[PDB]
């Protein structure tokens, strides 16, 4: 599914502190800045280069 | 540069030039800048300053206890050879 089955995604460290807790469309927005489009349905990407 | 006689390169850009403007002025900037918000002494992190263990050693505590007790069976007597 295209994000509709997810509330949010995030990267979290040992203190419960989220560095990027985002709703699916906003998460996808960050990816669009990286590959100029979206990955296929249900595929989520995170850049930590 | 090459100059060629008799067609010589004018000896200057001369006095017929069109002064187009007097807009030459950069007005000096005068300003007062204040960055003064209350600062609170602390920031929260997940972890700072820790040098986490990649493997620990094996560790242990110790105990013993008891007494000295025993049930025994002995070899029989034998004829002594020599001496």
């Amino acid at each position: 599914n295209a994000g509709t089955d997810i509330n949010y995604l995030s990267q979290r460290t040992a203190n419960f502190s989220d560095t990027r807790k985002l709703d699916p469309k906003t998460w996808a927005a960050q990816t669009r800045r990286r590959i100029a489009t979206d990955f296929p349905k249900g595929v989520y990407y995170c850049d930590n280069r | 540069a090459l100059i060629n006689p008799q067609f010589p390169y004018a000896g200057p850009v001369p006095i017929p030039g069109p002064a187009p403007t007097e807009t030459m002025p950069l007005l000096n900037y005068r300003v007062e800048g204040r960055i003064a918000g209350i600062q609170q002494a602390r920031q929260f992190m997940p972890f700072l300053q820790g040098p986490h263990r990649a493997v620990a050693e094996q560790t242990y505590h110790a105990i013993g206890t008891g007494i000295q007790m025993g049930q025994t069976f002995n070899q029989p007597l034998i004829n002594t050879q020599e001496g």
